[PDB]
């Protein structure tokens, strides 16, 4: 099944900080790599960390770059494999939206992936919806030059 | 204006994340090393390779990020050890022979 | 140590020039601007070159440096715009194209 | 003949400043290029100063690269050219010393040229000397980093 809205959103929010933040909260070979500066962008790492919090580990063999927390945990650190991540486990998705607005998503929640064109270090974003916010829209920096294309809803019950 | 991140092959992200990094170990100010780690991230994205392959590059980035150059007028020659590390042969093998193509 | 700067070929320091000079457009810091303004004279000094097509290099570097990019992470991407620059087609066929050779 | 050294060492006092200072004492296309960025090794330039102002001026088809300052006058602005400008037109060298030490130079004064290895940006310098001091001593940072291979003089009477 699917990890429950409200342990995932809990468990999103003690992620909810700065890279730097993020590794050392998570520690291990996330902290490391954080550390050394090779991972910037959370997104993909504060999704593993969901899983790994809520019952639905990412699974060591999963055919997908990661690397270990200090709980021995796995931790996938690219958004586009975050995304083919979840397509391949979290069964149909419950909804799919052409060209997207956040308005298209209204009284629904669970995990949400938008893909789309204008920025320059990632084809999409990957994170939680609550059925008005994104769990870290706190950070979404801005119609911004991001142009979605596609978004899809995994409902969390 | 999107980047032209998604057009570069495998190795050619490589080798940009093996200029990016080096930039970003190099100088000092905050603002311009966070710019240099963001950009090499943006590398890192799109390849396909595990991350000791990084790991890697940056063990050959450091045998030019510590020389110290000189020359006839003031400067520490930093941007110049990352254009002289990205013409290295070692870097250069070691993304041909990658096990991750 | 000294650096490499002799070792490149003439189209190869001309390629190191627009790099480094794009890294001086693009940095805000005076000592990366300085530096990378440095690096990119060593270049100039070994070339055989008339200075106007180093003006012309530039001339590109700015069609790069003014862009603005955009990412799911903070930066400014200043870094990403020279790494595109050195790709561009018309600047490498402006150096393959030179008449001092 | 040769500039006489009096005239040569008061010339070169003039541009005995930083490379943007240099620039705007020159101006014209020297100046442009300074502000510009494209010249930040003034070694070449101050030379030029010198031969244009004490009445050997660098021809407008010596074959090497130059810009013209505000003064419509030329200058050389590559060390290695400069080198070779001098090589061709100031006649054979009074001294010419394999692995020299500034001691070798004791006595005498003129046009001094230094190469060597251990600098990332030319293969020498171009520089006055006035039996004891060269002119830019206050400029030259460094037993340093630079190995002097061959010095060679040329008297300015």
């Amino acid at each position: 099944n699917r990890p429950s809205f409200n342990e995932a959103w809990l468990a999103f929010r003690k992620v909810n900080h700065s890279v730097a933040d993020v590794g050392s909260i998570i520690g291990g070979n996330v902290g490391k790599n954080i550390t050394g500066g090779y991972f910037q962008n959370a997104c993909p790492i504060r999704m593993s960390y969901v899983l790994n919090a809520t019952g639905f580990p990412i699974a060591r063999n999963s055919p997908y770059a990661k690397v270990s927390g200090a709980d021995n945990k796995f931790y996938i650190y690219r958004v586009n494999d975050m995304i083919d991540y979840l397509t391949h486990t979290m069964g149909k998705p419950d909804l799919i939206v052409n060209n997207p607005k956040q308005s298209d998503f209204i009284g629904k929640k669970g995990i949400i992936v938008v893909k789309g064109h204008g920025w320059s270090n990632a084809r999409g974003h990957v994170t939680l919806w609550n059925g008005s916010i994104c769990s870290d829209q706190c950070h979404l920096l801005n119609n911004g030059p991001f142009v979605p294309e596609v978004g899809t809803l995994w409902i969390l019950p | 204006q999107e980047a032209l991140t998604t057009q570069y092959s495998q190795s050619e992200l490589l080798k940009n994340w093996a200029l990016s990094h080096c930039l970003a170990l190099v100088y000092k100010d905050d603002v311009v090393k966070n710019d240099a780690r963001a950009t090499a991230s943006a590398y890192l994205e799109y390849g396909k390779q595990s991350v000791e392959i990084y790991h890697e590059i940056d063990e050959i980035a450091k045998k030019y990020s510590g020389l110290k150059y000189n020359g006839s007028i003031s400067s520490d020659f930093n941007t110049m050890k990352c254009i002289d590390f990205i013409h290295d042969r070692e870097l250069n093998e070691l993304i041909k022979r990658r096990v991750e193509k």
